[PDB]
């Protein structure tokens, strides 16, 4: 996602899957090398599972 | 014209083949030659016999009965078997409809002719697809005899359980198919001469579980000047399904099937023996 927001606090309500990732604050003032933090938000799940079967000397 | 050879056990009458080609020259086919005795009573689960010798002229211008063997979709393993075989089964079927535990028989062309003079080279073609089926009837010799100008033989050995049962014990050795086989060289040996055949030139041939044949005789000492050659195609004595490594366990099931398993091995080979081969 495209997502570029203007504020010290990131929030995202009701989070998906793809809305994970990686984050990173930046924040400059014009004296110095700009300030980064970095950040790993995982977004964790667990979907109902798939069973399927399948058959097969002599 | 009336193809007649005296061999060591008789007098022997053969029949003129054409071939469906105007190169070819014609071929000589004696069909139904007993190379040994029935394997019958308790010649079953024995080691073969020589044949027995006949007074008059004994005619060998049709196919013998085949070993007994069931392959009208009894259950065959079609990843063993040439795909010539398994997707034809309907005409295959018609080569052994005719059987008999008295099987002993082999079949052989003759080419009517080139440069090179003397005794002809003899090809014995041992056939196989698992042991458990098939007919050296299936293999006409006449194109490669003729084209050729060599001598052609092909074979009828026991199959399956008849040819091939053993206890692991000296009750029954097994391998009896394979004895048939050397049997069959052994008469070919002494009496392809009397057909014009070179018994110092013997190549045997075969194709899957029938190269598999020809690889495991010439690891036996049986097989010492019998022949001096041989031509596996697609078959070896190396592979998972050449050898049975547990032939005592398959002959217990087997005994259990027709009533037959005693403690003593002995016992339930006599039998098995007075069972019928069907
Ligand atoms: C920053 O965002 C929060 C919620 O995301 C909001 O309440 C606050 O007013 C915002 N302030 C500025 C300075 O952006």
């Amino acid at each position: 996602q495209e997502t570029s927001v203007l504020n010290e606090t990131l929030r995202i309500e009701k989070i998906q899957r793809l809305q994970g990732g990686r984050y990173y604050c930046k924040a400059e003032n014009g004296v110095g090398v700009p300030a980064i933090k970095s950040i790993r938000v995982d977004v964790q799940y667990l979907d109902e599972p798939v069973l399927t079967v399948h058959q097969t000397f002599y | 014209v009336d193809p007649l050879v005296a061999t060591n056990f008789g007098k022997i009458r053969g029949i003129k083949k054409e071939l469906n080609n105007e190169i070819l020259g014609p071929v000589i086919q004696f069909l139904g030659v007993p190379y040994a005795a029935p394997p019958t009573g308790e010649r079953r689960f024995q080691p073969p016999e020589p044949p027995s010798p006949w007074s008059d002229i004994r005619n060998a211008t049709q196919f013998a009965p085949v070993c007994p063997q069931n392959i009208i979709d009894g259950r065959l393993p079609e990843v063993m078997l040439p795909v010539w075989f398994t997707n034809n089964l309907d005409v295959v079927s018609s080569y052994v409809q005719d059987q008999s535990e008295d099987c002993l028989y082999l079949n052989i062309y003759v080419p009517t002719e080139r440069d090179s003079g003397g005794p002809k080279p003899v090809m014995v073609y041992i056939h196989g697809g698992s042991y458990m089926e098939g007919t050296g009837n299936l293999y006409d010799g006449s194109v490669l005899a003729s084209y050729g100008n060599v001598i052609v033989i092909t074979v009828n050995y026991r199959l399956g359980v008849l040819g091939f049962l053993s206890t692991g014990d000296q009750a029954a050795k097994g391998n009896y198919g394979l004895l048939d086989l050397i049997q069959a060289l052994r008469w070919t040996s002494e009496n392809i001469g009397f057909f014009g055949g070179d018994p110092l030139r013997i190549t045997v041939f075969g194709s899957g579980a029938g190269g598999s044949c020809v690889n495991l005789l010439t690891l036996s000492h049986y097989s010492e000047g019998l022949f001096q050659r041989a031509i596996a195609q697609s078959g070896t004595a190396l592979s998972s399904w050449a050898v049975s490594f547990q032939p005592a366990k398959y002959a217990r099931m087997l005994a259990t099937k027709v009533g037959c398993n005693v403690s003593d091995t002995v016992e339930l080979v006599e039998c098995l023996q007075k069972k019928p081969y069907k």
